[PDB]
């Protein structure tokens, strides 16, 4: 999972 | 303020392909010179102009069988067919004039790029 | 000896939600506590073990509508429809019990891993 | 386009  | 998972559209893909293998919730036959190709409507519009013109129209969008040009070549479709459900393309020296053809009849621009450019380096 | 064009799941799956939000081909109605949510069979098979375990089932994968147990809240299940569709997902302090419960309903399993993650961050 |  990142921050997009 | 949303989070987002990298592999997810690669994972939903391969899953797509899965259901292809297994023939689970197909719901049209592409016919390529008599050669039958089992897919899933909503997968072939995503990666095809020419698709999605087809079965966004009225009558069409409830045909269980489409037909394709006579001049289509079955194994450049396979091949293209291949590539929607995977993002790869076994594009080789034998086969690139039929594959780019085929993509530029399905409107799929990056595959017709990527075959205009190795076609260019070979001259 | 293929060569992989990387944006393709992506743009795959971008049409694939701009057909859900025109309502194009969309096959079933998903209900949840009255609240109904319109998408396509194969892309709910392909984010989740629930639908795929449904949607494989002789009698079950010809149903147009899908009752979901009425202990699953319909702001979860919009949030994991969303996430289904874009890889994106709006996980909030208020929101983030309903969401794990939901997916682990819906057997999303890397959605339930971050849940459990960012849940063990704020105790 | 890579070499997957
Ligand atoms: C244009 S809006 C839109 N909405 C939904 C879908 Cl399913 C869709 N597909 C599609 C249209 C055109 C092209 C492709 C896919 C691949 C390509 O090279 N050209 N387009
Ligand atoms: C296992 S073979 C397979 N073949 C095709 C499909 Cl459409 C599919 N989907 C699916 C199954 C289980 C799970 C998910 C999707 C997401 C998750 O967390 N668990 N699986
Ligand atoms: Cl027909
Ligand atoms: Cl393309
Ligand atoms: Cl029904
Ligand atoms: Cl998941």
């Amino acid at each position: 999972w990142v921050i997009p | 303020s949303c989070i987002q998972f990298t592999r997810h559209a690669s994972d939903v893909l391969l899953n797509l392909n899965r259901l292809r293998s297994r023939d689970i919730l197909t719901d049209v036959v592409i016919v390529v010179s008599r050669e039958q190709f089992r897919a899933h409507k909503t997968v072939l519009m995503a990666c095809s102009g020419l698709f999605y013109s087809i079965f966004t129209d009225q009558l069409k969008c409830n045909l269980s069988v489409i037909n394709l040009d006579p001049e289509i070549n079955p194994e450049g479709f396979c091949i293209l067919l291949d590539f929607m459900y995977t993002s790869r393309l076994n594009l080789r020296e034998g086969n690139i004039m039929a594959v780019m053809a085929t993509a530029m009849y399905l409107q799929m621009e990056h595959v017709v790029d990527t075959c205009r450019k190795f076609i260019k380096a070979s001259e």
